[PDB]
């Protein structure tokens, strides 16, 4: 009748050995007394254990006696047992007052605290078998996975945490911590799960504690109270909705990431449970790596069916990492200068940054001048009453077919935190647009938008992006919307000149192939123009045969800047908001008139395009204000400005070569 | 059980290769090959196999990568095997997904299932036949695929940047009827423009007749309906696993030279011609590298890669 078998793993002293791993502690006084404490103190519900520190106790207690039975393997080999185990042992050792608890203060704390004070008082009045340790929590009990880079130790084989394909899921994996990853599929609402639900009798009161296992109960009434029971006759109770402990409950499916999959079959999603703190992390379409254990929840019947029992599991979490967690927001600032300082004190950040974006490609380093500025921004302005003024600079890279116009733009994407790479056929109208059941714009804002063949986007798309250089905006008025969202997006677009490649018999604006409503908007058009040179084709040979042949490019010499702490740079930048002197702004006021006046004097067709139209003179304000704040600034001196009006001049005329 | 039905190279396979390797003239034995039932064309096969070996990757330090893989295009009039070619392209070609014209929905795509090919091709070589028939708006991806080298899907949704690296063939037919030939060097493709270029091989063939080179395709017709080719396949991917050749100065400014004339006369002769072009180049180069197995980049593989890209161009 049901044989038995044993096994050398023994849960006894393990809990032993979680007990001397609790509230006994060095290596980082210890930390299970101030996590354990602050729980205590009911500022934090989450409780996260690393496996990590597991880990680093084994080995105090190994070699460096005395010698133990291992947990690690242990813990994930079940690591449902242990939720039950390894955190009940918190209670022995938890702070009792702990301080300034009192009781309201807490909702529902003080209907068990005066459940335990009439308890405690008719009891010691009965004299003159309690209630369940899982109901008076409060907290929950979250492991983590061993990635990692102290899991080098090593043990090796030790770590799952193997962030594996769902499809290399197995049947062998149930009741064992597994990470996932994978896109996040229909994400259910978050609903109030159940545990304990003591209902409450009637005549001689009490109370009961029904264990909420599995996926589901059966109530019961009759009555479980001796007073009651039988004399007379049967007490009646009713389930109290206040005395409970609730625990959040979200359900969500993941398929597979697609790249996961062979040249055959079909995604396979996974069903994933959430419980506690955790709850509401995951979010539609995001790809995370999902920690858990791997369980089922039978068979709630059915049962004629399967047999059997096919119990079709699911996915517990535990933790949630997400891939792709950013500027503006830091505090600090501290020490951290100390990483911007390496940059700054050899001086010229501007032009070294400048090279220093996109070094796999050859040539422009006027163009990446300007993409530096793209990024930094600023600092639009507010009148008070008040309306706005971008805020923003909006690039364009003309020219074709060679050229490596789009490789500046996956670079740029890639560096800017919040970019967003699109094409237009690519991404159509309703993938700027939000639908109502946003994407591109929306998706991307607050940071750089990165566009291309920015030709063959038809025409309502031209529509959204003439809008978006009014800032702040797109209006969607068709059926279910009315909203006008808000996109604070910068725009990048690179685009071909009319077919086939800038015909110079061709004035300017006709090989061009935009309308002049759009092009006033652009401050900044880099139109690149290809004519052989002997003697520059040379260079870019060795370059681009140099890499390949090597990875890294610049040598003899130049230091390449990462572009981690250049996007910390670019952070401690953006946060200055420097102000204009009288002179610089006199200085650009004259330059203006001298260049109106001397693009005009030039006359219609060819050279052109006109008419610089005010928006190019606020653009050169805030392209000012920009390259002032690589220097930090505030002060947005002389040659900041006449830089600016370089950089314009310098973008096109480039069509006289 | 479950055996299927219809790599292990042993000790004495590997021994194979390495012996033939020193020889100086296998490349066209192995270009020849592939085409048992197939005359001429002996530059195209060789393209094929350049493809199926292909310049490494080559990915930057905290920086973009350079596309390994090369792209190739045939465009010509019918009967010219161009659907033909591709099956056996399939076939030897370790992988990968087969697509023809419209086709689609999503091509390479995952479309975001509520509630693709060039993905799950990935390292592999994907066919597409009608190559022009395919509607603008999956063209529009193919950008993105291509050059880039990822695909990016932002749809509702789940929202990221999956890779597919695929290496591409594709066979399309001229315009309008079978007027390529005379044609015009534009107006003749019908698919502007970046795509033109984002190919790395353009080849044109011709259907027209003659009774010359009828005689000699009557007799290789016939004895058709009456060294090894799958020796083929392990030959490859030892080759693509090991080891890949880097880059030499030997060859540098051969390329660099050929480069400069390309764009100089040919922008009076034809186009379209850029930077692209040289990246072909060295990919080019480096996958006759391969061929040879040589550990290093030559003069002598630039050369060739001269040569196929001047039999593209002219
Ligand atoms: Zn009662």
């Amino acid at each position: 009748a049901l044989p038995s078998i044993q096994l050398p793993v023994d849960y006894n002293n393990l809990f032993n050995e979680i007990t001397d791993f609790l509230v006994t502690f060095k290596q980082d006084g210890p930390k299970y007394m101030a996590m354990l404490q602050k729980v205590a103190n009911r500022e934090l519900n989450s409780v996260i254990i690393d496996l990590d520190d597991i880990l680093q106790y084994q080995n105090e207690k190994f070699l460096q006696g005395t010698q133990a039975d291992d947990l690690v393997s242990a813990i994930q080999q079940n690591a449902n047992h242990f939720t039950e185990l390894f955190c009940r042992a918190i209670d022995n050792n938890m702070p009792l007052p702990t301080k300034e608890i009192d009781y309201k203060d807490d909702v529902l704390d003080v209907i068990l605290n005066q459940r335990r004070l009439r308890n405690e008082r008719m009891l010691s009045d009965r004299t003159n078998e309690l209630f369940p340790p899982n109901l008076t929590r409060r907290y929950f009990l979250y492991f983590k996975p061993l990635s990692q880079n102290c899991a080098r130790r090593y043990r090796k084989k030790a770590i799952s945490s193997k962030p594996l394909s769902v499809r290399q899921i197995k049947g062998d994996f149930l009741g064992q911590l597994i990470t996932v990853r994978g896109i996040i599929t229909r994400v259910s609402d978050v609903k109030p799960a159940v545990e304990v639900i003591a209902y409450t009798c009637d005549q001689c009161g009490y109370e009961v504690f029904q264990e909420v296992n599995s996926r589901t109960f059966t109530p019961l009434s009759e009555c479980t109270s001796e007073e009651c029971s039988q004399n007379q006759t049967k007490g009646q109770l009713f389930m109290s909705t206040r005395a409970s402990k609730f625990s959040a409950f979200q359900e969500c499916k993941i398929q597979e990431l697609s790249q996961q999959v062979p040249v055959g079959h079909i995604p396979r999603s996974l069903n994933i449970h959430v419980n506690g703190t955790l709850v509401r992390s995951l979010s539609p379409g995001d790809i995370v790596d999902v920690t858990g254990i791997f369980l089922p929840a039978p068979y709630t019947g059915f049962k004629a069916l399967k047999a059997g029992l096919l119990t079709e599991t699911y996915l517990e979490a535990q933790f949630v990492r997400q891939h792709k967690k950013k500027f503006a927001s830091f505090s600090l600032t501290s020490d951290v200068e100390e990483r911007v300082m390496e940059l700054i004190t050899s001086g010229d950040v501007y032009n070294r940054l400048a090279k220093s974006i996109a070094p796999e490609i050859y040539g422009n380093l006027d163009v990446k001048k300007a993409l530096l500025l793209l990024l930094v921004g600023g600092v639009d302005k507010r009148v008070g009453d008040g309306m706005k003024i971008r805020g923003d600079i909006n690039v364009c890279l003309m020219g074709d077919p060679g050229v490596a116009k789009s490789q500046l733009l996956k670079a740029i994407c890639k560096i800017s935190p919040r970019g967003v790479y699109t094409t237009g056929k690519g991404s159509s109208g309703v993938g700027l647009t939000a639908a109502v059941m946003g994407g591109a714009l929306v998706l991307a804002d607050n940071g750089i938008c990165c566009i291309d063949e920015f030709d063959k986007m038809d025409e309502s798309d031209r529509t959204a992006i003439h809008e978006v250089m009014e800032q702040q905006t797109i209006s969607i008025s068709k059926a279910g919307i009315n909203t006008t969202l808000n996109a604070r997006t910068s725009i990048l677009a690179a685009a071909n000149p009319l077919y086939g490649r800038y015909n110079p018999r061709l004035s300017p604006l006709d090989n061009i192939n935009l309308p002049a409503a759009l092009l006033s908007r652009f401050d900044i058009l880099f139109l690149m123009l290809d004519i052989p040179s002997r003697d520059d084709d040379e260079k870019l040979a060795e370059h681009v045969t140099y890499v390949h042949m090597h990875n890294k490019q610049p040598d003899l010499d130049f230091t390449p800047v990462e572009p981690s702490k250049m996007r910390e740079y670019i952070a401690y930048a953006k946060t200055k908001r420097p102000v204009m002197s009288e002179a610089v702004n006199d200085y650009v006021v004259q330059a203006y008139i001298r260049l109106r006046q001397d693009s005009k004097r030039e006359m219609d067709s060819k050279f052109s395009f006109g008419q610089a139209t005010p928006r190019t003179l606020l653009g050169i304000i805030r392209l000012s204000q920009a390259l002032a704040k690589l220097r930090l600034a505030d002060m947005v001196d002389i040659d900041d400005v006449e830089e600016a009006l370089r950089l314009v001049r310098v973008s096109k005329e480039s069509l006289y070569q | 059980t479950v055996y299927p039905l219809h790599q292990m190279l042993t000790d004495f396979d590997i021994r194979n290769i390495n012996k033939l390797s020193k020889k100086k003239d296998i490349f066209d034995i192995l270009s020849q090959s592939l085409a048992p039932s197939i005359y001429g064309h002996d530059h195209i096969k060789k393209a094929i196999l350049l493809m199926l070996m292909g310049g490494v990757e080559k990915n930057l330090e905290n920086g973009s990568h350079l596309r390994g893989d090369i792209n190739i295009l045939m465009v010509g009039d019918p009967s010219t095997a161009k659907s033909q070619l591709l099956r056996f392209v399939l076939n030897t070609a370790s992988l990968a997904i087969a697509t023809t014209g419209r086709g689609s929905s999503g091509v390479g795509l995952t479309a975001a299932v509520t509630t693709g090919a060039m993905v799950l091709a990935d390292r592999g070589v994907v066919c597409i036949d009608e190559f022009d028939k395919m509607t603008d708006v999956d063209r529009v991806a193919i950008h993105e695929v291509m050059e880039q080298q990822t695909v990016t899907i932002a749809k509702a949704g789940i929202h990221t940047t999956l890779n597919a690296r695929c290496s591409v063939i594709a066979a399309a037919n001229p315009v309008f009827g079978q007027y390529d030939v005379n044609r015009d060097p534009h107006q003749n493709i019908a698919l502007p423009d970046s795509l033109l270029s984002r190919f790395d091989l353009l080849f044109v063939v011709t259907d027209d007749i003659n009774e010359i080179r009828d005689r000699s395709i009557s007799e290789h017709v016939l004895r058709t309906h009456r060294v090894t080719i799958p020796f083929l396949r392990k030959y490859v991917q030892y080759a693509k696993e090991r080891v890949i050749p880097q880059l030499t100065q030997e060859a540098i400014n051969v390329i660099v030279k050929n480069y400069t004339d390309l764009r100089n006369d040919d922008n009076t002769k034809k186009s379209p011609i850029t930077a692209r072009t040289l990246e072909t180049l060295i990919r080019l180069a480096t996958a006759h590298a391969k061929v040879r197995l040589s550990k290093t980049v030559n003069k002598v593989d630039a050369k060739v890669a001269a040569n196929l890209l001047r039999f593209a161009l002219l």
